RNA sequence: AAUAGUGGUGCUAGCAUUUGCUGGUUAUCCACUUCUUAGAGGGACUAUCGGUUUCAAGCCGAUGGAAGUUUGAGGCAAUAACA
């Protein structure tokens, strides 16, 4: 009847705090993961309620906190961003990377990937934002926030490819701003945002734009008509979002635990809050990072402590 | 080509180069098998790091290892330094890393300073 | 259109990095053959005095220091294009060099 | 020699400069020594 | 046990049992003694060890102290005055020639003649180190168990020096039969009989 | 051998003419509810084994 | 980076020899920076948990960490009778 999500696995392959976990839509069996402490960590998603198995491969080149990894949908590279104004094109296999950047003056922040494989888009804490090649290359620099920006995402152009590439921020100023690639220039100003604007996805149609901050304002945006549709108060401080990929439920990584809802109507399934030992109750760990599956059936979510656990979505009973 | 890669390991400023290559499985320290070196007393310092894992892993190897500097003590315990070390490499680069933190919780259970070499230089007098 | 070897040996270090940039900046705007500026180990000098004109009083002591640093730079050009730079380049403090040994 | 200040002994004749070793100390900033720890 | 072979002509005997759970190269460490309460907590160091040589840096705070080695312990005591500051590696060659002497002299274990023998001098009661404000005397006390094993050791190890100066036998003959004496409650050995005593005019004074 | 087999409990405060002696709070292992001081000397801590003879006869203070 | 060093290609000597382990040196040439040196930056803040205290300033454990005794050691800092 409804998606109810038990306790399946436990990773232990970390001493910083998780960034970016990343999934394959092409291969389910592995799973790429970055973390606080200078490492990166492609998994091997051995099914079995007692572990999970392998962490693959380990890529040592950098020198500070790493903030979002990305990948191809079949699982054939991989890219990271790390503090230290460094951008590396990965492989998969040996541990290889292809190409450092020099581009920036601070952390580089967020990174994303065109399906069409052309150009890579980069915003860093130096209020600009950079595209490059896949050689590598400086195209244009894009200025016009003056705070930091902290997530850029592409749109999922699921239209056949009708010439429709845009570019959407998560910035600082309280301001989230939307970018053309193919014209290069802003397309919408979305306003409403009181505070620092922690994260924001869209939907996996490409439809449905959600954005949510520091004090905890979902606010729901759409492609076209670009308005104010829902404006859920999370009521805390929540860190980054989640989409189902197949079904229409948008779930919420807060501090105070994980909450789900759906697109409509309005469900509060579960609230995913997993269990610790020995605290003085000030002090509960929480997440910060969070993936679906290929096929939205699992779950993954990395702690502070380093632990990543996993879920199931079976249907309750 | 083949697998190689090069660690070090230093000890009260003592430096012990190493060399990795892919073989029957040759250790030589500073031209010269392992089984001699000169304080005798010392010659089962130099066994501890194979002597933890078994002697398994080494019919695929081959460690040429050179020393410079530092007395005659100090040489004893950096080569184990950078050999203990040195077989992490193969384990990051080529060999998955569940091979590789079974022999890091072995070696770190039993010394600490077989991997981490210590912090204890020296100092100036009546200045 | 000769190899060529220019030697720098300064005391102000902040004047040595522009002198060195701007030797491999005209250079490479006519972009010869070149190997890049080598940092030699520097040298210091110390002499222990102690403290006092007269001697009577208790005992411990100076120490003095000075520092020298040296880098050179080893080049090949036609000779009309190094006799007019090494004329541009002048500071002072700073000593310069040309080499032109090619055994 | 005896350069100045009541010394013929105590010469520096290290590093060729040949100073009395009183009138070293006021004159060793402007020869470009300086002390550092 | 399936003794394998490298490029390196690797002798055998390095790889019998020393491949086995079995670690030092003549003993083990399966024989677990206890006889005091006190000495459960610390002195038996679990741990294995080959040469009894490392660089502790135990030496920056005082229970740290604790977790060295036995064995490395008595050679660290070696060092007795201008002659043998820093000659570390004449210590060991003493000791590794000392545990053989043991076991030749009708025994089962070479381990387990100093562990014993520290039970004994560990000394239960104690004077204490003051006057008293003019009227010198000495009152009732007793003796911390870490402190308690620390004195145990030293008291061994200073009589052997005098054991051994100016008379023809060695070193390692005197240890031999030091610690069989202070193995059992002879108070035959200089080792026992300066800590008794001390015990016993500690049974008058307080 | 009458052995008295003692843990200390609770530390107090070092006392003497150079605080070389520490008076703490010990408790007997066989009755568990003897409540006692001892002045003892050493390095002390937490959950230690105190061989003891005089198991009454002891100074609660010291100047 | 021929005013540091390894990695090969060679001329070249041993070679148990038989695949091989040690050599060979100006220039046999190419490719390298880990070790080396010196510029530019980074990194530690007592961090994170557990005790303790007017719950304050802090002090003790803990695991991580190259580093957790002001992180180790120095330089530099004017009131005064040695006529």
């Amino acid at each position: 009847s409804n998606e109810v999500l038990v306790l399946r696995g436990t990773l232990e392959g970390h001493n910083g705090w998780v960034t970016s976990l990343a999934t394959s839509a092409g291969q389910p069996n592995l799973l790429l993961s970055a973390s606080r402490d200078k490492t990166l960590i492609s998994w091997k998603l051995t099914g079995d309620d007692q572990k999970f198995g392998v962490p693959v491969r380990s890529f040592k080149g950098h020198s500070h906190i790493v903030q979002d990894c990305t990948l191809t949908a079949d699982g054939a590279y991989a890219l990271s961003a790390s503090w230290d104004k460094t951008l590396r094109l990965w492989d998969v296999a040996t541990g290889e990377t292809y190409q450092r950047f020099v581009g920036h003056k601070s952390d580089v922040m967020s990174v994303d990937i065109d399906k069409k494989a052309s150009m890579i888009i980069s915003g860093s804490r130096d209020k600009t934002i950079k595209v490059w090649t896949i050689k590598g290359q400086c195209l244009a620099t894009l200025l016009g926030h003056n705070d930091w920006v902290s997530q850029v995402r592409v749109v999922p152009n699921e239209k056949a490819d009708d010439d429709s590439v845009t570019i959407i921020s998560a910035g600082n100023d309280k301001m989230v701003k939307a970018w053309n690639l193919n014209q290069f220039q802003i397309e919408a100003d979305f306003i409403g945002h009181n505070s620092n604007i922690n994260t924001l996805t869209a939907s996996p149609d490409g439809t449905l734009i959600a954005s949510a901050g520091k004090d905890g304002e979902i606010m729901l945006w759409n492609l076209a008509a670009k308005k104010a549709m829902y404006t859920l108060s999370a009521q805390d401080e929540v860190f980054s979002l989640a989409f189902s990929p197949n079904r229409y439920w948008l779930a919420a990584a807060t501090a105070t635990g994980i909450k789900v809802f759906s697109l409509d109507p309005q469900y509060l399934v579960d609230d995913l809050r997993p269990e610790f030992a020995g605290y003085s109750k000030a002090a509960e760990p929480h997440a910060v990072s969070l993936a679906w599956s290929a096929d939205g059936q699992t779950l993954f979510a990395g702690y502070t402590d380093n632990v990543i656990r996993v879920w199931q979505v079976m249907t309750a009973n | 080509a083949v697998p190689s890669v090069q660690t070090f390991g230093k000890k009260k400023s003592a430096t012990a180069v190493a060399h990795v290559k892919a073989g029957k499985g040759l250790i030589k320290v500073n031209g010269s098998p392992i089984t001699l070196v000169e304080p005798e007393i010392l010659r089962f310092k130099v066994y501890e790091p194979l002597l933890l894992v078994g002697l398994d892993k080494f019919s695929n190897i081959d460690i040429r290892v050179r020393v410079t500097g530092g007395g005659h003590v100090s040489q004893v315990y950096a080569i184990r330094q950078a050999i203990a070390k040195g077989l992490v490499a193969y384990h990051q680069k080529y060999v998955d890393e569940q091979s590789k933190n079974e022999l890091k919780k072995a070696f770190t259970s039993y010394d600490r300073t077989l991997l981490i070499a210590d912090s204890r230089r020296p100092e100036p007098k009546k200045f | 259109i000769i190899k060529i070897r220019i030697t720098l040996t300064s005391t102000k270090v902040k004047q040595l990095e522009n002198v060195s940039s701007n030797i491999v900046k005209n250079a490479e705007q006519h972009n010869l053959v070149k190997k890049g500026p080598v940092r030699l180990p520097t040298k210091v000098l110390k002499i222990s005095t102690r403290k006092t004109p007269n001697g009577e009083g208790s005992k411990t002591w100076e120490t003095y220091e000075m520092r020298i640093h040296k880098r050179y730079i080893d080049l090949e050009a036609p000779v009309q294009i190094v006799k007019r730079i090494t004329q541009i380049t002048i500071e002072p403090g700073v000593d310069v060099e040309v080499v032109v040994a090619s055994n | 020699q005896c350069r100045v200040c009541s010394s013929h002994t105590g010469l520096i004749r290290k590093y060729g400069l040949n100073i009395c070793r009183q009138c070293f100390r006021e004159k060793a900033n402007d020869i470009g020594f300086n002390k550092f720890r | 046990f399936t003794p394998v072979v490298l490029a390196t002509p690797i002798p055998e005997e390095v790889q019998q049992a020393q491949t086995e759970i079995k670690l030092f190269n003549k003993w083990s460490f399966e024989e677990v003694e206890v006889k005091d309460a006190s000495l459960v907590d610390y002195v038996q160091v679990r741990q294995p060890i080959f040469v009894a040589h490392t660089a502790g840096r135990y030496a920056n705070k005082r229970f740290r102290k604790a977790q060295c080695p036995i064995i490395e312990r008595l050679t660290n005591s070696l060092m007795m005055n201008g002659r043998n500051n820093g000659k570390k590696l004449k210590a060991v060659r003493i000791i590794k020639h000392t545990l053989d002497i043991i076991n030749v002299l009708t025994d089962q274990n070479p381990i387990q003649v100093v562990v014993d023998a520290i039970t004994n001098t560990g000394p239960r009661e104690d004077t204490t180190r003051v006057g008293g404000g003019g009227a010198a005397r000495r009152q009732a006390v007793d003796v911390s168990p870490l402190r308690r094993v620390n004195q145990a050791i030293a008291l061994l190890t200073i009589g052997a020096r005098e054991a051994a100066f100016r008379n023809i036998k060695t070193i390692a003959e005197t240890l031999a039969e030091e610690l069989i004496n202070a193995a059992k409650g002879s108070s035959t050995s200089y080792a026992i009989k300066k800590k008794d005593e001390l015990e016993r005019v500690a049974k008058s004074n307080r | 051998t009458p052995v008295t087999l003692a843990k200390v409990i609770k530390v107090l405060g070092r006392t003497g003419s150079r605080g070389g002696v520490t008076q703490v709070r010990v408790e007997f292992l066989e009755d568990t509810s003897r409540t006692i001081v001892r002045n003892v000397k050493g390095p002390v801590r937490e959950n230690d084994i105190l061989v003891l003879m005089e198991s009454e006869r002891e100074a609660r203070r010291l100047r």
